[PDB]
């Protein structure tokens, strides 16, 4: 097959900057009947894939000219210019020139915002999943900059790292920002016997972590 | 306008096949070949072949040979990808595409196929309201807790999706064969609890439809 | 010419 490897897997740039990215084949891809057959998409969070760039150069219809495709041989590069935010998501090259078909490895565009800390948010278990015998304890992380953060779970003051499930959104095309969410998860019988329950969130915003909590005997 | 629409998501155990459809509809429908294209976590996009429904003239990528049949039926306007022999390797959403023209590339919404032996469960829904005894003006966040269920997608909407900015939907992760999925969203306090504030869970494999509406602890 | 995706 061809292989198309693209460079680098993730790159965060700026709104009003420029992005460039390479996508390197493992042969010529030169059709039969001279064209090269090289194309461009971009794959937006939760979409399918947008066409940009085909035939190595050529901007598809609905496509603005600040997206430039170039190369020849087996090196080929799309220019971002003017990064807006709704560029961010999986940019793919792909060949028809041979069968089978290929795309790239993808490069995630990722937008470079001001940094943003989180807004926490704490959660007790509800009445109903204590009838159930589980107890899980929420906390939202939400609208921060950059992805990177930790969350500290700590019952009657002491850490605990058992039963933790962490989930981050992707990018958001509006503001930029990211959101996670973490649950502590326990049995209701282990729930029952401590008293407080607090997240912890350390962020590059601040040296002093962001802490909610909540009492059991409120 | 060109539309492409495929069947839902399926749960199949390995080793059985499924077949999976694509119907079109808003263009002349032998004129395009139709396209499949895997895309499975961690391994990008990958082309498995093509179809022609003018002659049912089929190209494949030699990787899916013997693995994936495209077929076409006109009279229906649909295409189908049929896959045996199923493993968890096969486990991937799975997009068809029509061959594009001047005014753009035509892609299905996608099928997620799972392949498990592992049983399809229904979600519980949990509310989450903030704790008696806490915070104030000027915004609040709340949220729903969707756990326990198999296998994915499920969706989730806010007062039937009248609410759809401050929603943020956590993707599900897996643990021990079942799926935990959380979604906040954040309303003006003047909103709630003055007005309702349901999430509303769809979850196709077990055809369950919840809605919780979050109520003050 | 390639039936294009």
């Amino acid at each position: 097959d061809v292989l198309l490897t693209q460079t680098p897997l993730s790159l965060p740039v700026s709104l009003g900057d420029q992005a460039s990215i390479s996508c390197r084949s493992s042969q010529s891809i030169v059709h039969s009947n001279g064209n090269t057959y090289l194309e461009w998409y971009l794959q937006k969070p939760g979409q399918s894939p947008e066409l940009l760039i085909y035939k190595v150069s050529n901007r598809f219809y609905g496509v603005p000219d600040r997206f430039s495709g170039s190369g020849s041989g087996t090196d080929f590069t799309l220019k971002i210019s003017r990064v807006e935010a709704e560029d961010l998501g999986v940019y793919y090259c792909f060949q028809d020139s041979h069968i089978p078909y290929t795309f790239g490895g993808g490069t995630r565009l990722e937008i470079k915002r001001a940094d943003a800390a989180p807004t926490v948010s704490i959660f007790p278990p509800s009445s109903e999943q204590l009838t159930s015998g589980g107890a899980s304890v929420v906390c939202f992380l939400n609208n921060f900059y950059p992805k990177d953060i930790n969350v500290k779970w700590k019952i009657d003051g002491s850490e605990r790292q058992n039963g933790v499930l962490n989930s981050w959104t992707d990018q958001d095309s509006k503001d930029s920002t990211y959101s996670m969410s973490s649950t502590l998860t326990l049995t209701k019988d282990e729930y029952e016997r401590h008293n407080s329950y607090t997240c912890e969130a350390t962020h590059k915003t601040s040296t002093s972590p962001i802490v909610k909590s909540f009492n059991r005997n409120e | 306008e060109v539309q492409l629409q495929q069947s839902g998501p399926e749960l199949v155990k390995p080793g059985a096949s499924v077949k999976m459809s694509c119907k079109a509809s808003g263009y002349t429908f032998t004129s395009y070949v139709i396209h499949w294209v895997k895309q499975k976590p961690g391994q990008g996009l990958e082309w498995i072949g093509y179809i022609y429904p003018y002659n049912d003239g089929t190209i494949y990528n030699e990787k899916f040979k013997g693995k994936a049949t495209l077929t076409s039926d006109t009279s229906s306007s649909t295409v189908y990808m049929e896959l045996i022999s199923l493993t968890a390797e096969d486990s991937a959403v799975y997009w068809c595409v029509r061959e594009r023209d001047n005014y753009g590339v035509y892609w299905g919404q996608g099928t997620t196929l799972t392949v498990s032996s592992a049983k399809t469960t229904p979600p519980s829904v949990y509310p989450l309201a903030p704790g008696t005894g806490d915070t104030g003006s000027s915004m609040v966040t709340l949220g729903c807790l969707v756990k326990g269920y198999f296998p994915e997608p499920v969706t989730v909407t806010w007062n039937s999706g009248s609410l759809s900015s401050g929603v943020h939907t956590f993707p599900a992760v897996l643990q021990s064969d079942l799926y935990t999925l959380s979604s906040s969203v954040t309303v003006t306090s003047s909103t709630w609890p003055s007005q309702t504030i349901t999430c509303n869970v769809a979850h196709p494999a077990s055809s369950t439809k919840v809605d919780k509406k979050i109520v003050p602890e | 010419s390639p039936r294009h995706l």
